[PDB]
């Protein structure tokens, strides 16, 4: 009844009960069941009466997800490319939060969710004609690499732990990881962005056995331990537009450490 | 814009008339709280709180101390921190994190050799400069082809500079302490500081850079910990400050660190002679140091306690640990320890050690070696550091737990009935106990007995399990009672303040240890007839007096240093320059930072 900075959440509630009544009724009858946008514009106008387009634009930005927010993909990029771990990222998160007051970084589960979108096994795709001897599922993630290899005391002994992606799902993920660049190159070559022609991809796959990936996690020089990575890269995407082929996309630096996507990891002598 | 103006002018006139009449025309805060609550309704507390901030107006970014705290308590490199910085700056558009040079400037303040201080009287043989930070630990040790070849890289702070930086690091905390104790902020009483000393020779601090597991290299880190600060208000000493977690990873301030075996006694003494000179100089002086305006007079008490038995015996001039003179507190023989279990006193100081070494080297009464060594109770070396008579706690409970593990392996085999077996039934007994315990408690056995193993093994349940492996009828109770008493005893020393954590155990400890001694002496004489291990002498006979002399036993222990070893390795590979000269002062600087407190109360801001 007196002021509002000191009036608590429910004290203000009882102060403007009737404000809330009128605004909610008018909103959900005029905008067809909505109150967010109307109270948003209401506060924008009632603060812009004091010509504060700085704060107006800042608030429209936070409503547009751009500014002091770090959308989860961005924080995931930082945590990956900075080699942070989850406990350390949580330390930094809570510290920046408690000091600033804002929430500049995003919590861990908002990174797991934004990660699920970037691995393989998320998008719906379909082959034609369907792939012989290949499954039809579309949520196939990290398969065991042995591929159901017979592992008992009766068959040829094998202890090489190995993980991999399914080739088709990983290739689909690698393509929808660069959808944006595909579309940008499509525009740049003066092509109708609404096109679905037979895009000819050109991939370059390569395995290379590395040596001595073992360490010293303890008091002992454990053993020589070798690994083998099979990997690939989307070298060049072309389309058969008109009567010719045009590079919708060409890899800038083909043989770079961060354009060679991993596909299979095994611990075995090459 | 014009569109929404038209669309909403009705609500406009409605809300404006109603809010102008209701609260007096303060539509600003009214509509503010309106949209706040409306947006919170749909669980948008993120956007609601950031809008509360944007209207309040505050702290869009951080200040350099916080960024420094983050990259130190997160172990970021400089390339990585810069990468994160520029990413956030380009995405947000603001500048939340601070550039690297800002963090170097905010770092120059928290390292030692920044503040002014004044010793009065001056420190004998110590310089008077105040800006001496990281200096070569060899202290100008002559290194030519003609000298005793030394090759140990070693960095150190000057001891007084280190203490000055620690004190003006915990300035805010001890000011808050005086506030809480109903004293004056502007009081300059002679603050007596009580510092703990701890040196521990961590080993195998190397890593394979290329091919070849050849060389193992060791290290030594000498460090201290401000343990309490106490002003003498009027005619009483009030505890302005006490360390919450005394033997903790991150209050053991590093002071000196070197790459050299802990038992390379010449090198060790070459490195630690200057430090001992400095800590002997600053025992008859008073640090004058302006702290929050007004200047204060500090006055120190050093206590060397973070020493495992090995270094205690090495740097006090005592025979190696497997001698006949077992206790480093009382001069008694192992045989006489087993005859008389708990009646000993504490009678081995440092001045006594020096004087006995003088007796040895001089040999005043002209007697052969085997009665001279009785005269000098096993002191045949010149004492080097002044440590105090005390028992470690970590190694104490580990040793006692290993001895119970041995007793278990013996009871399984019923060594009492048929003694003197061979060295195959021994391993059989061991594997039996191992398989049995791994089956019953998922307690997978290991060789280097750590603290988790000792923690799990020393439980009434473990004896209740292993009791199902002895054909006897009474060894059951003869282990049950034994474990009962050992557990009634463990908190007394393991506690960081047994006076106000378990005073019943403390007032019964004498009776419990005496009964424990009787029980070992009667139902276990087949083992403790001669040899009794050192820790079953310390634990049994000296705890109820180490308590009355120092308070606790758990606080004055080496755990704080034993943990820091982790950090070292990490730093040495993640934050260093491989230069073999800079590569060690970097580790030492970063460890000093990590151990700071003006940053731990930033990385603990989420709680408060
Ligand atoms: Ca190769
Ligand atoms: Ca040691
Ligand atoms: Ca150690
Ligand atoms: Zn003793």
């Amino acid at each position: 009844r007196q002021h509002l900075l000191s009036l608590t959440r429910r004290a203000q509630k009882h102060r403007l009960r009737e404000l809330k009544i009128q605004v909610k009724e008018f909103a959900d009858k005029e905008e067809g069941g909505d109150v967010k946008a109307v109270c948003l514009t209401l506060f924008l106008l009632a603060l812009r009466a004091r010509n504060e387009h700085r704060q107006a634009d800042e608030l429209e930005a936070i409503m547009q997800g751009r500014g002091s927010g770090l959308q989860p993909a961005v924080c995931l990029a930082i945590r990956v490319n900075t080699f942070l771990s989850c406990s350390q990222y949580h330390k930094m998160y809570r510290t920046v939060k408690a000091i600033t007051g804002r929430q500049i970084f995003q919590p861990l589960h908002a990174l797991r969710n934004a990660e699920k979108v970037l691995l393989p096994g998320y998008h719906p795709f379909e082959w034609q004609p369907p792939l012989k001897n290949v499954s039809s599922r579309t949520d196939v993630g990290i398969i065991d690499g042995l591929s159901g290899l017979a592992s008992s005391v009766d068959e040829y002994p094998v202890d090489t732990i190995a993980k991999r992606f399914r080739y088709d799902s990983a290739l689909v993920s690698a393509l929808m990881d660069m959808e944006e660049d595909i579309l940008e190159g499509m525009r740049s070559q003066d092509l109708d962005d609404y096109l679905n022609g037979p895009f000819t991809v050109v991939v370059k796959e390569s395995c290379d056995g590395m040596g001595d990936v073992s360490e010293k996690h303890g008091s002992g020089p454990a053993v020589p331990e070798k690994a083998v990575r099979f990997s690939f890269t989307v070298m060049r995407i072309t389309i058969e537009h008109g009567s010719q082929n045009v590079k919708v996309f060409e890899e800038p630096k083909p043989n770079s450490e961060l354009c060679c996507k991993p596909l299979c990891l095994m611990l075995a002598d090459e | 814009r014009r569109a929404q103006k038209h669309r909403l002018r009705e609500l406009k006139i409605q809300v404006k008339e109603f809010a102008d009449k209701e609260e007096g025309g303060d539509v600003k805060a009214v509509c503010l709280t309106l949209f706040l609550l409306a947006l919170r309704a749909r669980n948008e507390h993120r956007q609601a709180d950031e809008l509360e901030a944007i209207m309040q107006g505050r702290g869009s970014g951080l200040q350099p101390a916080v960024c420094l705290a983050i990259r130190v308590n997160t172990f970021l490199s400089c390339s990585q921190y810069h990468k994160m910085y520029r990413t956030v700056k380009a995405i947000t558009g603001r500048q939340i994190f601070q550039p690297l040079h800002a963090l170097r400037n905010a770092e120059k303040v928290l390292l030692p050799g920044y503040h002014p201080f004044e010793w009065q009287p001056p420190l004998k043989n110590v310089s008077s400069r105040t800006d001496v930070g990281i200096i070569d630990g060899l202290s100008g040790l002559a290194s030519s082809v003609d000298e005793y070849p030394v090759d140990t890289i070693a960095k150190r702070f000057r001891y007084d500079s280190a203490l000055v930086s620690a004190l003006m690091d915990m300035e805010e905390d001890i000011l808050e302490g005086m506030r809480s104790q109903d004293l004056d902020d502007y009081l300059n009483g002679p603050f007596t500081v009580v510092v703990k000393e701890s040196c521990d020779g961590m080993g195998d601090v190397s890593e394979k850079h290329g091919s070849g597991p050849a060389v193992p290299e060791k290290a030594v880190r000498f460090s201290f910990t401000v343990m309490r600060i106490t002003i003498e208000h009027g005619s009483q000493n009030v505890k302005v400050f006490e360390e919450p977690k005394p033997n903790s990873e991150l209050c053991c301030k590093p002071l000196c660190l070197m790459l050299a075996d802990e038992s390379d006694h010449e090198t060790l003494t070459a490195i630690l002679s200057p430090l001992i000179a400095e800590r002997e100089a600053m025992k008859s002086s008073e640090l004058t140091l302006e702290m929050g305006g007004i200047p204060r007079t500090f006055k120190f008490i050093f206590r060397g306690t973070g020493y495992d038995e090995k270094l205690v015996r090495e740097v006090e001039g005592l025979e190696a640990s497997g001698s006949v003179y077992i206790c480093t507190l009382c001069d008694t023989t192992r045989l006489e320890a087993s005859q008389n279990l708990v009646f000993h006193s504490i009678t081995r100081s440092h001045a006594e050690n020096l004087q006995r070494y003088e007796v040895w080297r001089s040999n005043p009464y002209h007697e052969s070696v085997e009665e001279l060594r009785d005269r000098v109770k096993g002191v045949s070396a010149k004492p080097f550091i002044e440590t105090v008579p005390s028992i470690d706690a970590l190694h104490c409970d580990i040793g006692n737990a290993a001895e119970f593990y041995k007793i278990f392996q013996l009871e399984i085999g019923e060594v009492y009935k048929h003694p003197n077996a061979s060295k195959e039934e021994r391993k059989r007994w061991q594997a039996t106990l191992d398989k049995h315990l791994r089956k019953r408690m998922n307690l997978k056995p290991i060789m280097r007995m750590n603290g988790n193993f000792a923690r799990k093994l020393m439980t009434q349940e473990t004896v209740d399990a292993v009791c199902e492996l002895i054909p006897s009828e009474e060894r059951h109770e003869a282990l049950r009672e034994l474990m009962d008493l050992y557990l009634k005893m463990k908190p007394v020393w393991r506690s960081s303040c047994p006076a106000k954590e378990c005073p019943e155990s403390l007032c019964q400890y004498s009776f419990n240890s005496q009964r424990f001694a009787e029980l070992l002496s009667t139902k276990f004489k087949y083992r403790y007839e001669g040899k009794i291990t050192n820790y079953f002498h310390k634990t049994l006979a000296h705890v109820p007096e180490i308590i009355e002399r120092d308070g606790s036993i758990g606080a004055w222990a080496s755990e704080g240093n034993q943990s820091g070893n982790k950090l070292f390795r990490r730093f040495r590979k993640m934050n260093a320059r491989q230069s073999k000269c800079y590569e060690m002062e970097d580790v030492l600087k970063h460890h000093w930072l990590y151990t700071s407190k003006y940053l731990q109360k930033f990385m603990n801001a989420h709680n408060a």
